[PDB]
RNA sequence: UCUGAGAGUUUGAUCCUGGCUCAGGAUUAACGCUGGCGGCAUGCCUAAUACAUGCAAGUCGAUCGAAAGUAGUAAUACUUUAGAGGCGAACGGGUGAGUAACACGUAUCCAAUCUACCUUAUAAUGGGGGAUAACUAGUUGAAAGACUAGCUAAUACCGCAUAAGAACUUUGGUUCGAAUCAAAGUUGAAAGGACCUGCAAGGGUUCGUUAUUUGAUGAGGGUGCGCCAUAUCAGCUAGUUGGUGGGGUAACGGCCUACCAAGGCAAUGACGUGUAGCUAUGCUGAGAAGUAGAAUAGCCACAAUGGGACUGAGACACGGCCCAUACUCCUACGGGAGGCAGCAGUAGGGAAUUUUUCACAAUGAGCGAAAGCUUGAUGGAGCAAUGCCGCG
């Protein structure tokens, strides 16, 4: 068979473990955003958004888009 | 309890679909067949995938039955299908995959193959 | 090597990192006749230049004909 | 590998029924512990297998029982 | 930032959709087995771009850029007067 | 410089048109007849039929634990990696079945793109935290192994603080549905090796860390163009056509959803059937052109069959996973294991194609500072007159 194969396949399910924890913290955080809207959340969101974005679990483009989404329907005001 | 000239269905992988029953081995006139009782069958219509043809004598084993009857546990099993596994003069199938619940109640009479085969065994 | 069997040859193919041999190439450098060493081959001289300029660091075995040419004495101001 | 000393050839001879199947299939289930045979570690108390002469015979072919 | 723009000149077929117009565009070249030149037609639908109205009747030139949806990249850039 | 040879055939004889046949080559050609050799290239066009064994991908002990071992009283010098973590394993191979098209090839806009490792140069490398592989004990077992507890290392991972530059936003200057410019509302990065020097504390060499910009490389989208046959395939299609809102998306787009509106294409051959990997090219012809799509190359696509998913720059992945289908194999009958259209090779079919072969010597790719390692990539030899070529 292989084995370094086997050695990168239990390797990265961890890894994926803890990404989709915090993928969900991230869906959880602008869940509240849905909920109700206020400035310190949307710079949580930012500054979680950066570190996921700084990471490879999250593309940049994607962060960045949003990003822009969120600060356009906040600016209502 | 099967009933004598009387369709039933398929449990493996056999390319048939559906088969009847033509006469149960056993003693003269005993009119009812009980689990493991393999009997003389015809099937009446099935898909060309499979290894004999419809209408055609063959032999099978049957396995399902919503009759069942009360083995020695004290406690009674049921079922809702009338089933077959089709076999070859032997305690054997030509089938590859068991499909759906076998009992148990067949080991002392031989048949081994199907319970290592089956993927469960109720 | 290619060319005729028991003759080998050896161009000097471009590639930056990735580049399967007998493929696309991004510029010729030239030719080579690996039977008699004695780095005879023509060269631009500028293309060699082209990979200085942008990166994509050549092969490490073609370095000492090369060294023959001296890319080093026109290399050293990459950095200054 | 090692010494010839303890390595040894031997050889089995029966009419047919007077033990070829008895005597060769009892003694490799009595030694035939090892990969090489390893019979009897995977057939201690499964059903019986007695092929037939023919069938058994031919199953069977083989030249070296170390 | 000084783009290249590929302009089709056209006749405009129809309007059916609002801000959606049918433009027909038929060109001579060169068929490459008989040496005459054989007229092919194409048809392109495209869109208002909020500063032009392409009016049926009337010639026009259209101009490639994003994909704005489905079987529209071009928008209406400028009608050339009638006859 | 390039520019086309005839002959025969219906007839008592004799002429028009017209088919057929030969004189020419060419092949992945069998098989006769066979046959000395040198190079020279080639050697499933045929069942995308299923398949044993060895090879087809590893690498880092100068990132670490950790146990173990040669020499060592001891400290350990050294070994070696089952293991974590680091990189790569998607690149490399062969097949061409389904694909009739934006597949291909060309020109293209990417005002819709992204690309880790390189490129010029910039910003920093503060510390903190706790699991866990491995090891140990046990249940369950020949193995498979799972489930608990204890033991930790690390560039693994999770906060704190800190931001040059970045994103995000507002004002002020710009272009033939956009871009640059000063100011600021918001926000975030990490690590230690290896060595030298220095009593030290520091400092330096260099890997790497985290960030930035030039680039290029790579992938993807649209566009015009050209790129089979068929009328004994006449109408065909309804997220279909259009926009809006919202969503998804490296990214534009009915890509997707909600709301409605009603088309869209077509006799200039759509739609459907046979059929095809495409192209460059091979052969033939004086050419225009016609045949084929051998080796070789580029693009696309597949990978026992059909779907669904994670990984990381990058895959829906020959030998990464899950399920189903179909098949094979092992078994302790408890339960599992497996994917040659990788190399050889087998079985069958087939008139028709080889070695169950060798070195990683050079070069390519991956890892590494290096000793170098891995490589059926690569190169050799085996068989064959199979073809061009020399030569008894």
């Amino acid at each position: 068979n292989i084995k370094s194969n086997e050695k990168r396949l239990r390797q990265n399910i961890k890894r994926n473990l803890n990404n989709k924890g915090q993928k969900t913290k991230l869906k959880t955080n602008v869940k509240n955003f849905h909920k109700e809207i206020n400035l310190d959340n949307l710079g949580n969101v930012y500054s979680q958004a950066d570190r996921l974005a700084r990471k490879g679990i999250i593309s940049t483009n994607r962060a960045r888009r949003l990003k822009s989404r969120n600060v356009a329907v906040l600016n209502k005001t | 309890m099967v009933s004598f000239m009387t369709r039933l269905n398929v449990a493996d992988n056999t390319g048939a679909k559906q088969v009847g029953i033509i006469k149960v081995l056993g003693s003269t006139r005993k009119r009812y067949a009980f689990l493991g009782d393999v009997v003389v069958v015809s099937v009446k219509d099935a898909i060309p995938s499979g290894m004999v043809k419809k209408g055609q004598v063959l032999r099978a084993v049957i396995v399902r039955t919503k009759k069942g009857q009360q083995r020695k546990d004290g406690t009674h099993l049921k079922f809702d299908d009338n089933a077959c596994v089709l076999i070859k003069e032997d305690k054997s199938p030509r089938g590859t995959r068991i499909f759906g619940p076998v009992a148990r109640e067949l080991r002392e009479r031989g048949y081994n193959k199907i319970l290592s085969l089956a993927v469960e065994v109720v | 090597r290619m060319g005729r069997v028991h003759y080998p040859t050896y161009r000097i193919v471009a590639v930056d990192s990735r580049v399967k041999r007998d493929g696309k190439y991004i510029a010729l450098i030239g030719h080579l006749n690996p039977a008699l060493k004695e780095n005879k081959c023509k060269i631009d001289e500028a293309v060699a230049l082209e990979w200085l300029n942008k990166g994509a660091k050549p092969t490490d075995t073609v370095r000492s004909l090369f060294s023959q040419t001296g890319l080093w004495k026109k290399f050293v101001e990459s950095k200054k | 590998t090692v010494d010839l000393i303890n390595f040894r050839n031997f050889g089995i001879m029966a009419h047919i029924d007077a033990g070829k199947t008895t005597t060769s299939e009892r003694i490799l289930f009595h030694s035939g512990r090892i990969h090489k045979i390893g019979e009897t570690h995977d057939g201690e108390s499964v059903m019986d297998w007695m092929e037939q002469e023919k069938e058994r015979g031919i199953t069977i072919t083989s030249a070296a029982t170390s | 930032k000084r783009n290249q723009r590929k302009v089709l000149i056209g006749i405009v077929k129809s309007t059916k959709n609002a801000k959606t117009a049918t433009v027909q565009v038929e060109s001579r070249f060169k068929h490459p087995l008989y040496h005459k030149s054989v007229v092919r037609h194409k048809k392109y639908q495209a869109h208002n771009e909020g500063e032009v109205l392409a009016k049926d009747g009337d010639k026009v030139q259209i101009v490639e850029t994003r994909p704005l949806s489905a079987t529209k990249r071009f928008r209406i850039a400028k009608i050339i007067e009638r006859a």
